């Protein structure tokens, strides 16, 4: 399951599609915004 | 100090000022901690 985090379709079946951003808010401040974003597979520049 | 990310700039600079260093612009954390952490332990426990 180390891989499913890098997978972009994280909880595809699980209806809370929202946990990537929840985790981003929870652990962004300490562990590095960019490092946590790359661990979770999402990209701030494309988001903006 | 800033890699720990629990310490703000004010706390970092206060610890810098309180810290004592030799001519090599270097400090010893063992001396620092034995000077300050252990004395605070029991008084802080009493306050708690």
């Amino acid at each position: 399951d180390r891989l499913v985090i890098n997978t972009q379709s994280f909880p595809n079946n699980y209806w809370d599609k929202f946990v990537k951003r929840k985790v981003m808010d929870k652990y962004g401040e300490f562990y590095g915004r960019d490092r946590i974003s790359e661990l979770l597979g999402m990209d701030k520049a494309a988001l903006d | 100090m800033e890699s720990h990310k629990h310490y703000t700039q004010s706390e970092t600079e206060f610890l810098l000022s309180c810290a004592e260093t030799d001519e090599n612009e270097t400090l010893d954390y063992e001396e620092f901690v034995k000077r300050f952490h252990e004395p605070a332990k029991d008084i802080g426990f009493n306050v708690a």
